[PDB]
């Protein structure tokens, strides 16, 4: 743009929701994170 | 179907040239070592699937973050942009690739093709090393992304992310 | 072909090129050269095109034009609705070159 | 993580998997010289080819 | 692969894809993209048998989105009219008019889909409306 | 310490700009080449010079316009190709990479063919990693050399006649017959989807100057 | 962006009313002239504080969720409708926690 | 002919042979009510 | 008639485009050729450093080699391809030092 | 290939040992390269006397120019540069000020640290019109103000009110006060 | 027990809504009107709140 | 390399070893091929006793490495020449040296698709590592890379 | 670009084309404010209206 | 005798026709002028690249090394990349590329009937002599028969594309044996001529040049 320039100084950045919601205090938090074990899958009609 | 070699069933939802999976001469499946993450060994691998579930993710768009500048400054790597993703990826299958049939199946025996798995040997990177920088420095290639200018990949991305496909199939009312 | 028009009128590279080539051959000074395009309707010729052919390409003041070409006064032919846009051309990006002409 | 090791051996080893490295052959066999059955000591198929050769 | 086998149509296989992806309760199917196929798609989306569809001007394929209700599909059964391409079934206006009638009550439940002499893909109800006969494609409800 | 090196480099660039702003017929091929060699041997721009007290660090951007001040090589000796590869070698040491704009105008500077090859070979000796930029700038320069040869031929034949032949005309229109990287198909000469033709014509000094001055005004305003 | 004296015209689109509500004169005296004269953007926060609108969300692709929430919904009686809509509003678009 | 008579626009024996002879591109499920996807080159370059 | 003029407009367009594609493919090939030359030149430079035994130099070389282990020297001895220190033979190949 | 044929057998103490006949030569080489690296890095820190252009970001055009020596060995130097910039701009020295690099590619970077700043000096040769004669190579900085003052703000808003069609400014004010009633 | 311990994230169980779900299903396990399996599969598939998982990402990690 | 050999030979009096290697060399030159390296090694003690023409088993034998460039047609001739010589106990042949096992498997080569000229330029030694090779060559290698890469063009563009 | 190189887009055209030099006035000075580029309004200043 | 002659002429070596040097000179006179200056002196810029548009185009030295790139190197290297040093498979690819170049209508052409016909003709000859030596590998009996069928197709398409190249291919490689209609029964029903109806060239002739249509 040639001139929006006046607008640009009082212009507003867009707020950081991704990490804000990342860093919200959570009720599942754990001192040391553990990844779940692997869940049971369906191996077909004979296996269940 | 109780016949052996007919066990892979009838799947239409494959990408192959027959709807009968057991006549397909391209990819022979492997019942013993396969199907950790796909459930059954018959069913297509995650990257090859042509039909998609409700609460499951679908295929990542390949790249081959700069273009998100207009977005939330925090927003990380969009879960569907993948550096390396191949729809054509040969999964190692023993009955194809390591085939023990003409042998007594003792420890070393069986015929193997090595063109399947990417080489972990040091020989490759030693043999080919050069003062001239790589292909990307040299900009050897024409073309680019095959769809031309793409908002996620080549050019910058503005407005909104739609991760469900809701706008991507809609019906023009006009 | 509305398809084949988009290319037809020269690229800027070619206009630069032709310009300095004329500068070489004719001896014309490269300081003052003005190289332009005039692109006419496909199947016929309207008033506007003839006016801007008479006026600009050859320099003709209206009196020597009415002298030399009397029938221009009775000539009303103008672009048909179907033929309006022959002038307006599709703008293609440079990373798009493999797709559209 | 590797049911059938594509990780074993680590890269440099491949270099020495030729005919002139008795030592480096030997680290993949038994005390008798036989190979290990696939599901005992799993090896990258490259390594099995180069080794039996 | 051999002689006695049926000769498949990208209608036959269109239908069996949709059928099978309805059985495995998938939300999207990738499907062959020819003319009467996306015709059939539009017709089904009119009658509300399908959640939506799109053609991306991809050459081979386009994609349909399936609809489920009360735990199962919106599609009871979907069957192609012809097993071969070597067989071509013609629907008289009276036949298509018979389908509509269930012992004296007008019944639009089941949908049958046609080519026309005019290259349009229609349901049997519009066809009957203007009394044109058309070539059979499929039936779905 | 090396602060002194930089100061003397300020005197250096002062007289580089002094001689570059000449750009006159008073500056002949011979004169320019020997004036340049004189500058180098005054300020010790050889690769022999130690890392500290190396005069070319503190010539910013005066370096490349000193570098392309070498380019047309006078007719005395094959000595000329060395002045150039002195400068370049220093660059290789100091860490300053050669900008593509710089070497595009560098080929745009070339008068004859063997000279263009001389330059390409020179930067082969200097451990410059060849790109598609290098290659295409080279080809472009060859092309304008021949377009120049034929431009000359036809103006020459026009002078002894007084009205142009039709060959002169269609040469003017479609350019060189069977050229590489031609104009009629613009999509060929490209590299990053940016079009590469700087080298297709000669540039005066004020052209170069125009580009960077434009850049500077752009900064001072927008 | 309510602007257009910047393109040499008077603003159009009705937002003028919103700007002249006695409410806005109360909360932000002078803002009305600020936005009408100077073309200047307003955002979520300020639309909220002026009470122009009540509802706000940070959820990705809200549209899908609205769709599939109203698919699981059942009757058409205006009690049912009132509750379904209202519950949707309260859970996402009204700001708590 | 193939416009007013349904028996003509039957593909896999009549129309297929014809299109192969005349050199149009054709297929099972086609655009034209015919086997034909498009005109052949003679038909595209010649006003009949 | 109208249908045919636009059908051929489309066709000629498409044929034009596949010409353009043709130029692009040629051009791509040249490109990856230049690169090929970059690597290949580079390798052949290194192959120019190989000392090939010519027919004139044969027995000289053979004998310089048979004397590699001559059973006495002042300097450390080179190993094998199997990485062993083999038996040091004197002139004429008798087994002198083990 | 003549590297790999170069191993050798020597006795150290009581034991037999295999060694590269050239090992220590390669060691001397790598050592020299290390010392060169050091010279080069140390020289990148050595005093850099460059001309400075600084453009204040905002609707009020101003560009400060001065000659400045960058001493990049012993943060404090960045803040010396900032203090100076402010001295020329006419502001107190406590302004929170973001320096940024204006690239010749027309891009921009922040500079948070000195180790960076050294590399902005090194990487950009400067781009200058020679008719204009500077004693040293210039650089081009942008200066972001992390704090607007009221005076500043009003300046910006005046700059925009002056920038749009007066007839429509006056008109639209009329329109607002007519809707308002 | 299963409704308390066998279900990850059964919403907020204090809210009158999910509470009434639980109440009704319980009274239907007693008095044999439903099978435990059916009542449990009911309980987890009961309607809670739009975009439920994405609201759950605002509280729970796993 | 194009081809390689390991030649296990009976440890005779030197004039005989020189003669025999001249026979083999002349058998290569005749057939229009070249010799990259004829490498000598000592008299070693193998794991298998070998018998020579006299059927007298041998505890010791001299090892000799051959590296050749031929056509594959008349290397047949060279081969049945070599194996038929009385003083060559064994010969093992390596034909795999242009495309060895470690390359051209699922885009393993960066910046190219199977560039053949890499392993041809090379000698056998660096394709197949000998036991004594340690981390030390990792240094030597690059002092020989960087160095090379500096002087190549300068040295080539001389003439 | 069109303005320079295309006659049919400048002289007596079908539909009008804007001219930069006409739209904008370069380097304006108004009461302590320096405008690089300011558009042309016939009542130039607020005082003038 | 003819095919035999083709194999002997592949075996001992092949050559690029100076046809290509010629058209290289008349098409790009500048580049050939440069190379003309630079003979014998080592080049760092490959002027000769237009002469070899495709990787496959350079068959005279192994791994697609154009002749003039070999200028400043050792002559040992020159003997190392020479024809005599090719494997057999490489040599076949040589014969194939040279012929494919003779009948190609543009450089990157493969799919065209002429090119196809020639490549299949060659492949067929190779497999044939192969089977002459080592009698039972029925894998290659089968591959030979399939190649032959695909050759039959390519040729019967050629004679309706242009017939003189068709002719001289048959005269070069001596395949008239696979154009012979298999058996009288199916020939009598006009299913030998029926072929090119299917292939779609049945009307392709463009009379007016030959056989006045009146």
């Amino acid at each position: 743009s040639i001139y929006a320039h006046a607008l640009s100084q009082f212009a507003v950045c867009r707020q950081p929701w991704n990490e804000y919601i990342g860093l919200l205090t959570k009720q599942d938090s754990t001192p040391y994170h553990t990844e779940p074990q692997e869940k049971p899958a369906y191996r077909g009609r004979k296996q269940g | 179907a109780n016949h052996p070699n007919r066990q892979s069933g009838i799947q239409f939802l494959t990408h192959y040239n027959t709807h009968q999976r057991f006549r397909v001469n391209k990819d022979y499946i492997d019942y013993m070592h396969w199907g950790k993450e796909q459930g059954q060994a018959r069913l297509p691998h995650r990257h090859q699937r042509v039909a998609f579930d409700f609460n499951d993710q679908l295929h990542p768009t390949r790249i081959g973050y700069a273009w998100f500048a207009s977005q939330d400054p925090t927003f990380g790597h969009h879960p569907d942009l993948s550096s390396s993703f191949d729809p054509n990826y040969r999964v190692f299958s023993h009955p194809e690739h390591w085939n023990k049939m003409f042998t007594k199946r003792r420890p070393g025996e069986g015929d193997i093709d090595l063109s399947v798995l990417p080489s972990r040997s040091l020989l490759g990177p030693l043999m080919a090393h050069s003062d001239t920088k790589g292909i990307p420095y040299f900009k050897v290639d024409n073309r680019g992304h095959s769809n031309g200018r793409v908002p996620g990949v080549n050019a910058p991305f503005f407005g909104e992310f739609d991760q469900k496909m809701m706008q991507a199939m809609s019906r023009p009312l006009n | 072909n509305p398809w084949l028009r988009n290319r037809q009128l020269p690229h800027r590279r070619q206009m630069e090129g032709i310009a300095r080539r004329v500068c070489f051959v004719l001896g014309i000074p490269p300081s003052e050269v003005r190289i332009r395009n005039l692109l006419l309707p496909p199947t016929y010729l309207d008033k506007g095109s003839i006016v801007r052919l008479n006026d600009i390409v050859f320099r003709l003041s209206n009196e020597q034009s009415n002298l030399l070409i009397p029938w221009l006064t009775n000539y009303n032919k103008e672009l048909d609705p179907k033929d309006v846009d022959y002038t307006a051309l599709a703008k293609t990006t440079n990373e798009e070159e493999w797709l559209t002409l | 993580k590797d049911p059938q090791g594509v990780q074993r051996p680590s890269p440099e080893v491949y270099m020495k998997l030729n005919y002139k490295n008795p030592a480096t052959i030997s680290r993949f066999l038994t005390r008798t010289g036989h190979m290990y059955p696939a599901d005992i000591l799993p090896l990258n198929p490259e390594a099995v080819v180069k080794l039996r050769v | 692969r051999r002689r006695e086998e049926n000769l498949y149509t990208p209608i036959y296989d269109f239908c069996h894809r949709i059928r099978e992806a309805t059985e495995q309760r998938k939300r999207f199917v990738v499907v062959p993209s020819t003319i009467e196929t996306r015709g059939c798609a539009r017709v089904m989306h009119d009658h509300g048998l399908v959640a939506g569809f799109r053609d991306f001007h991809n050459d081979r394929a386009f994609a349909v989105e399936l609809k489920y209700f009360q735990g199962d599909s919106t599609i009871n059964v979907i069957e192609p009219c012809s097993y071969d391409g070597r067989t071509e079934f013609e629907w008289s206006p009276k036949m298509m008019r018979r389908l509509l009638n269930t012992h004296g009550i007008h019944n639009r439940l089941v949908v049958y889909i046609c080519r026309t002499a005019d290259n349009r893909i229609i349901d049997h109800i519009h066809a009957v409306k203007e009394n044109i006969g058309g070539r059979g494609l499929m039936m779905v409800h | 310490n090396a602060y002194a090196a930089m100061e003397l480099a300020a005197e250096a660039r002062r007289e580089i700009h002094e001689l570059w702003l000449s750009a006159e017929t008073a500056l002949e091929r011979e004169k320019r080449v020997q004036q340049v060699a004189a500058l180098i041997e005054k300020y010790k721009l050889d690769p022999s010079t130690p890392r500290e007290a190396d005069v070319s660090r503190g010539l910013g951007d005066a370096f490349d316009r000193l570098l392309l001040l070498c380019l047309p090589l006078g007719k005395t000796d094959a000595k000329g190709t060395d002045n150039l590869e002195r400068l370049m070698h220093l660059a290789g040491r100091n860490g300053r990479e050669l900008s593509v704009r710089t070497i595009q105008h560098l080929f745009a500077r070339t008068d004859s063919f063997a000279e263009a090859l001389a330059v390409f070979y020179t930067m082969r000796r200097c451990h410059v990693a060849m790109n598609m930029e290098a290659y295409y700038s080279m080809l472009y320069s060859l092309q304008r050399l021949e377009e120049e040869g034929w431009g000359q031929h036809f103006r020459n034949e026009y002078e002894e006649n007084g009205a142009p032949s039709e060959q002169a005309m269609d040469f003017i229109v479609k350019g060189i017959s069977n050229a590489l990287l031609p104009e009629n198909k613009p999509w060929l000469g490209r590299v990053m989807f940016q079009d590469r033709n700087v080298p297709d014509r000669r540039y005066d000094t004020r052209d170069f100057d125009e580009l960077d001055t434009a850049w500077t005004q752009r900064y001072k305003s927008g | 962006i309510f602007d257009g004296p910047n393109v040499g015209i008077t603003p159009y689109g009705g937002m003028t009313r919103l700007l002249a509500r006695p409410e806005t004169s109360l909360k932000y005296p002078g803002l009305a002239e600020f936005v009408v004269l100077t073309g200047a953007s307003l955002f979520a926060g300020d639309a909220l504080r002026l009470g122009w609108t009540d509802l706000f969300t940070t959820i990705p692709d809200m549209t899908y969720h609205i769709k599939e929430w109203f698919d699981t919904t059942e009757h058409m009686h205006n009690d049912a409708v009132a509750w379904q809509l209202g519950h949707l509003l309260e859970t996402c678009f009204k700001m708590k926690e | 002919d193939a416009s007013n008579n349904r028996f003509f626009r039957g593909y896999y024996y009549g129309q297929r042979e014809l299109h192969q002879l005349l050199g149009r591109p054709h297929s099972l499920e086609a655009t034209n009510a015919d086997g034909s996807n498009d005109l052949s080159t003679y038909e595209a370059n010649t006003s009949q | 008639e109208k249908k045919r003029i636009e059908a051929r407009q489309m066709m000629d367009g498409r044929q034009a485009l596949k010409k353009k594609h043709l130029d692009l493919l040629r051009e791509f090939h040249e490109r990856q050729f230049f690169f090929w030359y970059e690597r290949a030149s580079e390798r052949l430079q290194n192959m120019n450093l190989i000392n090939y035994v010519p027919h004139a130099q044969l027995r000289e070389h053979i004998d310089k080699e048979l004397d590699k282990y001559v059973a006495g020297k002042n300097e450390p001895y080179p190993l094998n391809f199997v990485g062993q220190m083999p038996f040091l033979e004197d002139g004429d190949g008798n087994i002198v030092e083990v | 290939s003549e590297m790999f044929r170069a191993y050798v057998l020597e006795r150290r103490g009581a034991t037999d040992v295999v060694t590269h006949r050239d090992a220590e030569r390669a060691a001397a080489w790598s050592q020299q390269r290390q010392r060169e690296y050091d010279a080069y890095c140390s020289l990148k820190e050595a005093p850099h006397p460059r001309h400075v252009y600084a453009r204040l970001e905002g609707c009020e055009g101003k560009i400060v120019s001065f000659e400045f020596v960058f001493e990049i060995s012993c943060t404090t130097t960045i803040s010396r540069l900032k203090s100076r910039i402010l001295d020329a701009l006419g502001m107190p020295r406590d302004r929170n000020i973001d320096l940024g690099w204006y690239l010749p590619t027309l891009d921009t970077c922040p500079i948070h640290s000195d180790e960076e700043l050294m590399q902005v000096l090194h990487t950009d040769p400067g781009i200058e019109d020679p008719k204009e004669k500077l004693r040293y190579p210039p650089i081009y900085f942008i200066v972001k103000r992390c704090t607007l003052y009221f005076s500043e703000w009003a300046y910006a808003v005046k700059h925009q009110l002056l920038l749009q069609s007066p007839f429509a400014l006056r008109a639209a004010f009329g329109l607002l006060q007519e809707v308002r009633g | 027990c299963h409704t308390a311990m066998s279900v990850l994230n059964p919403g907020d169980m204090r809210s009158r809504l999910i509470y009434n779900h639980l109440r009704i299903l319980a009274e239907s396990v007693a008095s044999g009107e439903m099978t435990q399996r059916t009542a449990f599969r009911f309980f987890e598939s009961a309607v809670r709140s739009p975009a439920y998982r994405e609201i759950a990402k605002r509280q729970l990690e796993g | 390399v194009f081809y390689s050999f390991v030649l296990v030979m009976k440890p005779r009096q030197r004039r005989f070893t020189s003669q025999a290697l001249r026979e083999i060399g002349v058998a290569v030159y005749s057939n229009g091929g070249l010799i990259r390296s004829i490498t000598n090694e000592g008299i070693m003690r193998p794991y298998s006793r070998f018998r020579d023409a006299d059927n007298t088993p041998l505890t010791y034998a001299r090892y000799i490495i051959l590296q050749l460039d031929m056509g594959e047609e008349e290397m047949g001739k060279v081969d049945k020449i070599i194996r038929e010589h009385q003083d060559v106990l064994m010969a093992l042949k390596l034909n795999n040296l242009e495309r060895p096992v470690g390359i051209r498997s699922g885009n393993k080569e960066l910046q190219a698709a199977y560039f053949p000229l890499d392993t041809f330029t090379r000698l056998e030694e660096e394709i197949n590592w000998s036991p004594q090779t340690s981390a030390d060559i990792y240094t030597q290698l690059e002092m020989n890379w960087k160095e090379f890469s500096r002087t190549r063009w300068s040295s080539f563009l001389r003439n | 670009e069109e303005r320079r190189h295309n006659i049919h887009h400048t002289h007596r055209p079908t539909r009008p084309l804007p001219d930069f030099e006409e739209v904008f006035e370069r380097d304006v000075e108004i009461d302590g404010h320096r405008f690089v580029l300011r558009p042309r309004w016939n009542p130039r200043t607020l005082q003038d209206v | 005798p003819v095919q035999k002659k083709r194999q002997e002429q592949m075996l001992y070596g092949v050559n690029i026709p100076e046809t290509r040097q010629m058209k290289f000179e008349e098409q790009h006179p500048l580049l050939a002028g440069a190379l003309r200056k630079l003979e014998g002196q080592p080049k760092g810029f490959p002027f000769w690249y237009r002469k070899y548009p495709t990787r496959r185009h350079a068959y005279e030295y192994r791994f697609s090394i154009p002749v003039e790139m070999l200028d400043g190197y050792n002559d040992d290297v020159k003997k190392a990349l020479s024809k005599g040093m090719m494997s057999i498979q490489e040599k076949q690819f040589a014969q194939e590329a040279m012929y494919m170049e003779r009948y190609a209508e543009h450089d990157f052409d493969t799919t065209s009937p002429a090119v196809l016909a020639v490549k299949r003709a060659l492949k067929c000859r190779v497999l044939r002599n192969h089977l002459l030596t080592n009698p039972h590998n029925n894998i290659i009996k089968t591959v030979l028969a399939n190649t032959e069928r695909k050759l039959n197709h390519a040729l019967r398409r050629l004679r309706k594309v242009d017939f003189k190249k068709y002719w001289e291919i048959i005269r070069d490689h001596d395949v008239q044996d696979i154009l012979q209609p298999p058996n009288l029964v199916t020939y009598r029903q006009g299913s030998y001529w029926k072929y090119d109806w299917n292939a779609g060239l049945a009307i392709s002739t463009n009379l007016a040049d030959v056989m006045d249509p009146r």
